[PDB]
């Protein structure tokens, strides 16, 4: 069988129903629309369900490993990197929402927060007094 | 352009799982977001009206207040709350409702013991006292290890051969056999000066099967240690070799070890924070007393902040493992709280 | 509640002393043996120079248990559920206290087994890196020797424990010991034939099927297999060089650790436990010579052939046990009952029918009956165990617990150190020549 | 000039020969009787081993192959400009019961040193083992490690006959003879040092080779292993170390396993660190007279000691009437050496009145110092100050002597050792039909 998944500028896409059933919210419908999910951003998702640990197994989730096929397939710019995850987000595809996550903790492991907020553009609310006590408390978290 | 910030909130709570040191400090939004997810990991061991958060309450405040010299800048972060008491909730309460990070790791580890006799037969009761020890330490032992570290003076390396005659006993208080954790014989011919010397003892015994603990609703256990003067000489007496008390602190994990050596200091603060020991005795008694009828055998203590970079030579394990000086200067201090969780 | 073992043991080693003083106290001074020249050339032959107490070999009835017989065991000691294969756990029981357990009571032995069965992970790393062609029984006497770190009897004997404290520490590093040991035989089975891969150990599992688990087998005929294996030879007097071995060292006071790889190296000698993987050659020998031809004359030719040419049937004809070994035929129970169509069971089975006959025919065997290393060797090699070079290292899994019984027991008792008087030739020669003078 | 292989394949026929005949007229005598409480004693008194190395004088002290201390301290081959006896030629006296010349004992050295180098499983093995796993343990550990390389082991295998196991346990001794100071040493850094190798002489001998490994090039220290090394080598085969070597070897284990089972047995805290309970006697004494070495002072102490009940450690023997040869033989060294170093001092006050005191408590049969009361205190002064690695360098000595009457023991096909067992049980009932019978 073949479902049509209809982007949020109109264009449709043809898919298998089981790479469509990666998603729980279509598997649990008892032609969908995915709205505010580029065309673009849907056609690397179906490339992703077609490619290819349970919820309540956080642990496993945690130390699952990320896919060669998937670095590279999510190597792509920022601004797809962060459509990806919330189109993964509103489908409820977890197994891509925790792969593209891993990735952007990567991005952000170990890096310093100046750096981080140049990366991510974010604004620094904090004193350099706070920073400085913020960076004292993370350093009780290392191995010494 | 887009920004982190205009993801959803599950996943940012995500993102906390796998970066939260990094995330808690690029904005006042992931820190307090932060915050919150610990108070929602204590609360949902310790409920909030549980009998543990009643006993500790100021005397854990009291233990993160010390902390205020290193951190009162991300504490005051949060700004609405109230100092501890009666009339005062426990999400409103100063210096644990702006600490659930350091409140939820000071309760997921067993506490420092410091001999309050340090600087006072065939056998000499040389320390007795306690330590709140989580009723899981068993199960989690390969992610999360519990050693026992026992610190003493040494006045020369001549007097290090009576270290293994000190006898460190162990036990839950007035419940199950007692054990006795050890190092090997020979750790005293690796000690070749004067000084305080960290010897590590091993690792926490299997004392009992948590199984008798399920359904009960038990998280931590009064922790009993007794060190024992077996010696047959004046050693201890004369001051020779002091003990000065335990922790439990997986010092360089990624480095086995088998004792390290940190210059002689005229003040035991520098090793031990006393608002700590405080904190974890009183906790293990409070534990004792609700715990058992049974008198406990000791009188109860009133153990009664100063963090500077001691440098430690380490006696490493590997022998491939050789000597890094540069690595030990440059590490942050050792005397300082293990957030491990 | 139920008395676990260590409880038990200290309610009865008491008595066991006690009997032990005033039976030397009434009959020391008695006689029980004369010492002759031709007795100290030959190995101590025939001397009496050793207390054990697991085990005495009936010459009628076959090896006793406490007095229990290979029938005996297999009612009385506790199974696994759906098995009616005695468990080694409840043998080491009976091997220590001298009763029979409860079914939980072996449960919970097992269950404290398996808790201390993690290897730490010096011990892991020096068996992945140790060659190949190092022999497995040097490989497993290396394993238990680096244990040495974790003996709670060297650390307690350095901070100078009393003397009637030695049996807590010795049965706390013996059980430490044995939880280990099918942990670091697999891992030498996987890392030398295999592929290195051991899986994790099952909690609930018992001791011989975490080996078999470990080894890579699921079948539960297999770990039957093994429950009967590691029982039958888990005992055989004092007097063989490895439970000899494992008395000497413990006399010393060095820790089981040290005791068992002594006793392991023993055991390693070709001349005390390659029994089992002499007979499976002579089997290989004899099965190609006939072409598979197990026929009554063929058998009965190639027995001939091979007594007439010097050499003898390995497996058959003992010293002093009379009749067929009950450790052969619980074996040959177990071929009977699972596999009675196996190619090589079917050449053990026509031997067992005709080679007691010519022996008898022969004259040079005073008792033609087969042992159980005449068998074992089959019924390893149904079920994958074709690597003969491990067979020594299986025979010391089972024959530690006969060992770590009597060595807790030699403390309990407070036993002496075994120091003999040594002479040498020309010393021997004045000896025996000032006794004829005054004779 | 022949080799030590080549006299003892000429001398080892004649024993043999002897052996046989000697059982052969006079195996059905009598020589002792077995009561009860000896065997549920450790076999005291029961003669049970065939040792040739050395017996014990009960008035001279041990004799190697009939030759006292003071014999081989004279006839024995010495390394040039050292008047110490160096312990590959008592190698040579045990092995054949002839005194060596000093080139053969110089090329017995050469062919040592050719067969020092470890295998390279051997040395990471060594090299990752855990620094508070025992040192006697990762000796035994390396020895057994060298199994792979047997060349008895791999020519049983392939079905050598009865008559040429000697030469193979030859063969896998001297290699394994080789590698003890190497492997003592390679211990000796990981555990208490740095790990670092001290650099090696291709000339030089088994002792020497032993203290440039440890790290130094001290002659005096060189010359206190050649003692030490030489004194420890053999003590009959009554002991434990010996017993448990021979007993494993009787099952024909390669000279790794066996040896590796009596350093197990030396192990033990009951057999090899007498050395180490006189360090620790000394040092609380030390520490209770405050360094007062006066007699006055030292014989109360004695006297205290003795009239609480306790034993003063290294005096005292049931069989030797004498003070040990080898005590003296260390007294001399420290006096030629370190006449006035502070723990030699105090040995030699109680050596001028432990004696008397003993003699006057009237509860020591013979009050007399071994080698064990003077041993300590002459590694200390050269900086072997940690006695957990005593016992290794007493099996680094004692395992000539292990491996002398191994070698023997193949040649002469000497049978496994297997005596008779009974439990208690039966031990009674035994006991009650001979005293029924009279």
């Amino acid at each position: 069988s073949n479902v049509v998944l209809v982007s949020g500028e109109g264009e449709r896409f043809t898919v298998d129903k089981k790479i469509a059933e990666r998603s729980l919210l279509l598997k649990n419908y008892l032609v969908m629309p995915v709205p505010n999910v580029r065309s673009s951003v849907l056609q690397k998702v179906i490339e992703w369900a077609e490619h290819h640990p349970d919820e309540d197994d956080d642990d496993s989730r945690k130390s699952a490993p990320v896919d060669s096929w998937d670095r590279e397939f999510l190597k792509v710019d920022q601004e797809m990197l962060y459509e990806i995850i919330l189109a993964a987000n509103y489908l409820n595809i977890k197994p891509l929402l925790d792969a593209g996550c891993k990735v952007v903790a990567e991005m952000i492991r170990g890096r310093s927060p100046e750096e981080i907020r140049r990366t991510f553009n974010i604004v620094n609310d904090f004193t350099p007094e706070e920073e400085a006590a913020i960076r004292r408390e993370n350093e009780w978290a290392e191995d010494r | 352009d887009s920004s982190l910030m205009d993801l959803p909130l599950e996943i940012h709570l995500s993102l906390l799982e796998y970066v939260p040191n990094e995330l808690r400090a690029v904005n006042k939004y992931f820190y307090v977001l932060h915050n919150h997810s610990y108070k929602e990991k204590s609360l949902a061991w310790i409920a909030e009206d549980n009998y543990i958060w009643a006993v500790v309450k100021h005397s854990l405040c009291l233990y993160v207040k010390s902390l205020d010299p290193l951190r009162q800048h991300a504490r005051e972060i949060i700004q609405e709350t109230k100092e501890p008491g009666f009339n005062v909730p426990l999400c409103m309460t100063k210096y644990i409702a702006d600490s659930w990070y350091i409140v939820y790791n000071a309760l997921q580890y067993p506490g420092k013991i410091i001999n309050m006799g340090w600087d006072k037969p065939k056998e000499r009761t040389l320390m007795q006292s306690l330590t709140a020890l989580p009723v899981n330490f068993w199960s989690r032992k390969k992610d999360e290890p519990t050693p026992v570290n026992v610190w003493f003076y040494v006045k020369n390396a001549h007097v290090a051969r009576y270290i293994p005659k000190i006898i460190t006993e162990i036990g839950i208080c007035n419940y199950g056999p007692k054990q006795i954790v050890a190092s090997a014989g020979y750790i005293n011919e690796l000690i070749t000066s004067e000084g305080i010397y960290c010897v590590n003892l091993g690792h926490l015994p299997r004392l009992y099967d948590e199984q008798i603990f399920e359904g009960t609703g038990t998280t931590h256990l009064p922790l009993e240690l007794k060190a024992i003067d077996r010696t047959d000489s004046d050693v201890c007496i004369n001051s020779d070799l002091v003990l000065l008390g335990y922790d439990f602190i997986p010092y360089q994990i990624s480095k086995p070890w088998l004792l390290f050596r940190i210059e002689p200091v005229n003040s035991i603060e520098a090793i031990f924070n006393y608002s700590e020991c405080s904190f974890s005795y009183q906790f293990a008694w409070s534990l004792a007393c609700l715990q058992s009828e049974e008198k406990i055998s000791f009188p109860r203590d009133t153990i009664i902040y100063k963090p500077s970079k001691l440098i430690r030579i380490f006696v490493y394990k590997h022998p491939e493992q050789k000597q890094d000086l540069g690595q030990e200067i440059a590490l942050p201090n050792w005397n300082t709280p293990y957030l491990r969780r | 509640q139920e008395k676990t073992l260590k409880e038990r043991f200290s309610e009865i080693y008491p008595i066991h002393a006690q009997d032990v003083r005033q039976f030397v106290k009434e009959h020391g001074k008695t006689k029980i043996s004369d010492v002759l020249l031709e007795q100290v050339y030959g190995g101590m032959r025939g001397i009496p120079g050793s207390v054990w107490e697991g085990s005495v070999l009936d010459p009628e009835d076959g090896i006793r248990f406490r007095g229990r017989t290979i029938a005996d065991i297999q009612k009385d000691l506790p199974k696994a559920k759906g098995s009616s294969q005695p468990l080694p756990e409840a043998l080491f029981w009976l091997l220590l206290t001298g009763e029979v357990p409860t079914q939980a009571q072996v449960e919970n032995l097992s269950a404290d087994l398996m808790s201390r069965s993690e290897l730490p992970s010096h011990v892991v790393q020096l068996l992945d890196n140790l060659p190949k062609d190092l022999h497995p029984m040097a490989q497993f006497s290396i394993a238990v020797t680096a244990l040495e770190s974790e003996s709670k009897f060297a650390k307690a004997y350095a901070q100078g424990i009393s003397k009637q404290d030695y049996w807590s520490y010795t049965f706390e590093d013996s059980l430490d010991l044995l939880g280990k040991l099918p942990v670091i035989a697999a891992k030498i089975y996987r890392n030398v034939f295999k592929d290195g891969k051991m899986g994790e150990v099952d909690p609930n599992a018992d001791y011989a099927k975490n080996l078999v688990n470990l080894i890579g087998s699921k079948d539960e005929d297999f770990v039957d297999l093994m429950r009967l294996y590691l029982t039958i030879h888990s005992d055989h007097e004092g007097g063989n060089v490895s439970a000899h071995t494992s008395h000497l060292v413990g006399s010393a006071l060095s820790s089981p650790y040290l005791s068992l790889a002594s006793g392991l190296n023993g055991l390693a000698g070709p001349l005390h436990g390659r029994a089992n993987q002499e007979v499976l050659e002579w089997l290989f020998a004899l099965k190609e010579e006939v072409n598979d031809d197990y026929s009554k004359d063929t058998i009965e030719k190639y027995l001939w052939d091979t007594l007439n040419s010097g050499r003898v049937i390995p497996g058959y004809g003992h010293a002093v046990l009379r009749k067929t070994d009950p450790r052969y035929m619980a074996q040959r129970k177990f071929a009977m009952d699972h596999f009675p169509d196996y190619e090589l069971f079917k050449l053990v089975s026509s031997i067992y029918e005709v080679a007691p006959g010519v022996l008898t025919e022969h004259g040079k065997t005073k008792n033609p009956w087969p042992n159980v290393d005449a068998h074992s060797g089959v019924l390893l090699q149904y079920y994958g165990l074709k690597e003969s070079s491990f067979y020594t290292v299986l025979f010391g899994v089972s024959r530690a617990f006969g060992i770590l019984a009597q060595l807790i027991t030699d403390r309990a008792i407070g036993a002496s150190i075994e120091r003999p008087k040594s002479y040498s030739t020309e010393k021997y020669k004045e000896l025996v020549k000032n006794i004829e003078s005054k004779l």
